[PDB]
């Protein structure tokens, strides 16, 4: 029997999870933050 | 315990590769605590098992 590791090497990156978890936590945080920024600045050029 | 040699009763620990390799000194202390468990025996009040 034969195993075949066709992993990148995602073995080796190690704590992975949070890792991972942090990488997307992130990009919400970069995505909503210049959603919240976009939108009041667009909302500023309206009441001026 | 005698160096390069494995007891008969370890304890393990993963390596950051991910697999488990026998510890000597974690499993020291498992280890007398068991022979201190047999001279003086261990207690578990108030234990809810």
């Amino acid at each position: 029997p034969v195993m075949a590791d066709l992993n990148g090497g995602l073995q080796f990156v190690p704590e992975l999870k949070e890792f991972t978890a942090k990488l997307r936590k992130e990009l919400v945080e970069t995505s909503e933050v210049r959603k919240a920024v976009s939108i009041e600045t667009a909302l500023e050029h309206k009441v001026v | 315990i005698p160096r390069e040699t494995i007891p008969f009763l370890h304890l393990r620990k993963k390596t950051p590769a991910g697999d488990w390799k026998y510890d000597r000194q974690l499993s020291s202390l498992f280890l007398d605590g068991l022979e201190k468990a047999a001279f003086n025996g261990v207690t578990f009040k108030d234990k809810y098992v």
